[PDB]
DNA sequence: CCAAATAATAGTTTTTAGTTTATTGGG
DNA sequence: GCTAATAAACTAAAAACTATTATTATGG
């Protein structure tokens, strides 16, 4: 929740290109430090710079709430120098910046990044205070003290700071740090209900929920740029010759009842229709996969359920998991969220994994929803019966794409175009679009920023591979 | 396929009573209730044969019209009250007597008549005839063959009759008059199992485009959707007459009335205020062309059913402008047995909306032994969940297993695709039929989506009782 | 500069994806 | 002595299904 950064770098001749790399990652990094709604106070502290503010080191910005300011003044007014100082003044101003920081607001976890030894030993490895360390590659006093650096994080942490080493290739080509875009969930205490006897305290969350926005559109007047001047006021004209207004009281929730419209109140509803009271979770059947299929998978959260936050409830419900899967046994569930939730009708099955289980539940479909649109089958139709050159042709198409690694026995097959993985592109492109126009209010139309097509496109040799089949298709017709 | 589902109900008004009149009145009865929450779009209609009191277009004798074709109306069900049960019948005996004489062609001929007058598109002509004798018809041959005659030249005409026993047996075929040309519905028509929406067209159409030229035409059927009350109409508390709305945007207290042009959209992070244009913020959602582009192949082994995301649809193969479309489709979706690496593809419906990874999943042919093709092979339009759709994550000895093994094996279900029903849905139709027809004191239906309490018990036994063996039980 | 026969855009009401509300628990 | 959120129907259009329109190409 809380975390604490600071920056400091070795710029200068040094960087001389790692040092474009270097202020690029740092953009991109506060960027997502803005737009992720974070509550970190970054700080910013400079070495070898002309004034003193006091051993050649000057503070440049305290700490306070990333924003669009900073950012600009990070672009503009920082540049780099051309003087030599000691960095371990540098650090050693920069602890002493936090220290205050740290006694006045209580943070977490301390993350700090690049792009005598006895102190760092003594400061870092204190309560949480932390940092990985990026090289620009793929003076000797600086190598010598980097060296230190990397015994000191190698001994502190182990095979992990061994491999915690990443060039700027692996930040470009792959993606290092970019997903750092994420919603927080709310937990659902419940109690699982099985029939009369049975009442078993459970924990419900869920699991995949649809795509929300933090924010909302607000809409300013051109000239004013603000709500406060804009006044939205909606009213009914009664049916007659002219406006004659009609206030809320005189209008009845009227219902279009085949033919004619009947009256009807809101509160007549709740008067004279009932609704499962209370939070109603429980089982209702049992019955195989094989009944059960996707073209029933309705609704759109997924709520997967663990025991409640006891260990006997764990193990009741990890051998209750393990009795529907070893015999295949989904079980149908009523579902109610609450005493004024809508009745929900829902089937749930175990999920697998080494960690823990889980058993993730899905809403289904009530024969209303269902549809039947009667086709002619097209397996038996004659008049588009397929041409055994096409099954040629289609099965060399099917056999160009294999994104899954289908190379090893050993081992499973890993997918070459990962897919859930991804996020939302058209956030990420609204960020852009935001950040475009806090620098850039005058010129229009951001650019598209091409580079989303890459990891939303499939692998290059993928495609040079598929080259083929379609070209041979396309000669087929 | 616009158009209307026309039926006439037509009942022996001068046989039956020279109950089982009483019986039709009550299979028709709740029909207009099930058609008007079902389709409204479509004509009922009702007309007696033999009576004294005779009312219809021609004003030939012994016919009446009650109703003539048209939607159904809670206006009509109230005054058809009136002849309803015991009652309901000595009041229709009264005002409009029984008794009278007979003549199928006439009503035949009055009934293509009113066919004919219907103005709106039409789908299908359909004639109900309810009838306590196989053969009434024992009259003058003369009369007999001009009812079959004109039976065969509405048949011609596309009208269809369909006519069923009653009270009387019937034994075998019966039918002694009927089956030259035509060859039980109490309890589908008095069930009134009453759910149903409407039916038409289907999805935006898609330029299947296989590589970056060849287009394939497709069509997306959505064969489950998420059903919704109707929407509430705004009334006038005096006269229960709609009220149409009015927005408009003020400038607070300044005088003017705002133009959409004249505000702009705008969005507050931290400290700055970033703004922007409606057809900015419309163009911000374009990412690329609409359309079916095929990413590639992926084995069904990485995708689990935990993630899941908005319901998936169906894909039809629909040749629009290429011919061919079908030819592909039917030789694609053969591969199914060694197609188990599942294509992707990105769904864009239209311009200026977001896109989204949709994989398809072959679907074979489910041909039943009734030689009916229900859920015709196609694509499982199943949509692919992203990044962010995942939050966070929180933190069984073999003798329990067996026990709750056998528990659930025990008590079970078949599982019947169609039997669970939202209590609310039904109960909302109930108090507006209730409220706007007869039992004008309300009734409330029965859901069987409850879990029993007893029953579960009884078919499940008592095991479960000596089945909370697990040492102190999580119950606080 | 009037001199008629024949495609094209667009009067209906249809599903569905951003919309706005009362109940959650942090000095 | 306490705003960490969500079961949101509203005023939602970003399908037009099938029905009059026109400009076109006119013609003798």
């Amino acid at each position: 929740n809380k975390a604490a950064v600071v920056l400091c770098m070795d710029v200068g001749f040094t960087m001389s290109s790692p040092f474009e790399q270097a202020k690029k990652v740092i953009t991109m990094f506060v960027q997502r430090q803005v737009f992720a709604e974070n509550k970190d106070e970054i700080a910013l502290v400079l070495f070898g710079t002309d004034g003193t503010d006091n051993q050649n080191i000057t503070v440049h910005r305290h700490l306070m709430l990333p924003d669009f300011d900073l950012l600009e003044d990070i672009e503009s007014k920082i540049q780099p120098g051309s003087q030599q100082a000691d960095f371990l003044d540098a650090l050693i101003v920069s602890m002493d910046v936090i220290q205050h920081e740290t006694i006045g607001k209580k943070f977490e976890k301390r993350h700090i990044e690049i792009f005598q030894l006895d102190i760092i030993i003594h400061s870092l490895k204190k309560c949480d205070i932390s940092l990985q360390f990026f090289l620009p590659f793929s003076t000797e006093q600086q190598k010598e003290g980097l060296e230190i650096v990397k015994m000191v994080m190698i001994s502190l942490e182990g095979e992990d700071g061994l491999d915690e080493i990443y060039s700027f290739s692996e930040s470009l080509r792959k993606l290092c740090v970019f997903k750092k875009i994420e919603r927080h969930s709310i937990h659902w205490p419940c109690r699982l209900t099985i029939g009369s006897n049975l009442s078993i305290r459970i924990a419900a969350y869920k699991s995949i929920l649809q795509e929300r926005v933090k924010k909302t559109w607000t809409v300013v007047d051109a000239k004013t740029l603000k709500k406060e001047d804009i006044q939205k006021e909606t009213v009914y004209c009664l049916n007659d010759d002219d406006e004659t207004e009609v206030l809320k009281e005189d209008i009845i929730q009227g219902f279009r009842y085949g033919s004619d419209i009947v009256p009807f109140s809101k509160v007549d509803e709740e008067q004279m229709k009932y609704k499962s009271e209370g939070k109603c979770f429980s089982v209702l059947g049992f019955c195989k996969s094989s009944q059960v299929q996707r073209r029933f998978f309705m609704g759109n959260q997924v709520l997967k359920v663990f025991a409640a936050r006891d260990e006997a409830a764990a193990v009741a419900l990890s051998s209750l998991i393990h009795a529907l899967d070893d015999l295949d046994m989904v079980a149908i569930v009523r579902y109610a969220y609450d005493k004024r939730a809508n009745p929900q009708v829902g089937v749930a099955f175990p999920h697998i994994k080494h960690n823990y289980e889980c058993l993730v539940y899905v809403q289904l479909p009530f024969m209303e929803d269902l549809r039947q649109y009667m086709f002619s089958s097209l397996k038996n139709s004659k008049k588009y019966a397929p041409t055994e050159a096409q099954l040629n042709a289609v099965d060399a198409l099917i056999d160009s794409m294999s994104l899954a690694k289908k190379d090893e026995k050993t081992d499973t097959l890993e997918d070459l175009f990962p897919t859930t993985k991804i996020p939302n592109p058209r956030f990420q492109r609204l960020f852009q679009c935001l950040l475009h126009r806090a620098l850039h209010p005058r010129e229009p139309l951001p650019p598209i920023q091409q580079h989303i097509w890459n990891m939303l496109n499939p692998p290059a040799e993928v495609t040079t591979k598929s080259q083929i089949p379609l070209s041979k298709i396309k000669t087929l017709f | 396929y616009s158009g209307r589902d026309s039926l006439i109900f037509l009942v022996d008004a001068s046989k039956a009573m020279f109950t089982p009149f009483d019986m039709s009145i009550q299979c028709i009865q709740s029909v207009y209730i099930s058609k008007i929450i079902s389709s409204d779009r479509d004509l009922l209609a009702v007309v007696f044969y033999g009576t004294e009191k005779d009312k219809n277009s021609v004003n030939f004798k012994n016919i009446y019209v009650l109703q003539e074709l048209d939607n159904p109306g809670a206006k009509r069900i109230l005054e058809l009250d009136q002849f309803k049960g015991q009652q309901g019948q000595k009041r229709f005996q009264d005002m409009m007597g029984h008794g009278s004489d007979y003549s199928l062609s006439e009503v035949l001929w009055v009934c293509a008549n009113l066919f004919s007058d219907v103005q709106f598109k039409m789908s299908h002509k359909r004639i109900m005839l309810f009838t306590n004798e196989d053969n009434p018809h024992g009259n003058d041959s003369a009369k007999a063959s001009r009812a079959r005659t004109k039976a065969g030249d509405l048949r011609d005409t596309g009208i269809f009759l369909d006519l069923m026993h009653l009270k009387k047996p019937g034994g075998f075929d019966i039918s002694l008059f009927y089956r030259d040309i035509i060859s039980s519905k109490l309890e589908d028509l008095l069930r009134k199992v009453r759910a149903k929406e409407t039916r038409k067209r289907a999805l935006s159409r898609l330029k299947l485009k296989l590589n970056k030229d060849i287009v394939i035409s497709v069509g997306i059927y959505n064969l489950v959707q998420k059903a919704l009350k109707p929407p509430p109409i705004k009334l006038y508390r005096e006269t229960n007459e709609p009220v149409k709305t009015k927005t408009r945007t003020f400038n607070t207290s300044t005088g003017g009335l705002l133009l959409p042009s004249d505000t702009k959209r705008s969005q507050i992070y931290g400290s700055r205020q970033i703004i922007l244009e409606k057809e900015e913020t419309e163009e911000l959602k374009r990412f690329d062309d609409p359309g079916l582009m095929l990413m590639g192949f992926k084995p069904l082994v990485l995708l689990k059913k935990h993630h899941y995301l908005r319901p998936s649809l169906f894909v039809y193969p629909e040749e629009s402008l290429v011919i061919g479309s079908s030819t592909l489709f039917s030789a694609l979706l053969i591969k199914c047995l060694e197609k188990e690496v599942a294509a992707l593809c990105r769904y864009t419906p239209r311009r200026n909306i977001p896109p989204y990874f949709v994989a398809l999943v072959p679907q074979e042919e489910e041909l039943d032994d009734q030689k009916i093709q229900v859920t015709p092979p196609g694509f499982q339009l199943v949509f692919l969940p992203f990044a962010d759709d995942k939050r966070k994550m929180p933190f069984a000895t073999p003798e329990q297993v067996g026990k709750m093994k056998a528990i659930v094996e025990k008590l079970r279900f078949t599982y019947r695709s169609d039997s669970f029903e939202n209590p609310v849905l039904q109960q909302h139709f109930r108090n507006l039929e209730a409220l706007a027809l007869d039992l004008m004191e309300p009734e409330q239906a029965v859901d069987l989506t409850l879990p029993k309490v007893e029953a579960m018990n009884k078919r499940l036994g008592s095991l479960v009782d000596e089945f909370k063996e697990l040492v102190y039980p999580p119950d606080y």
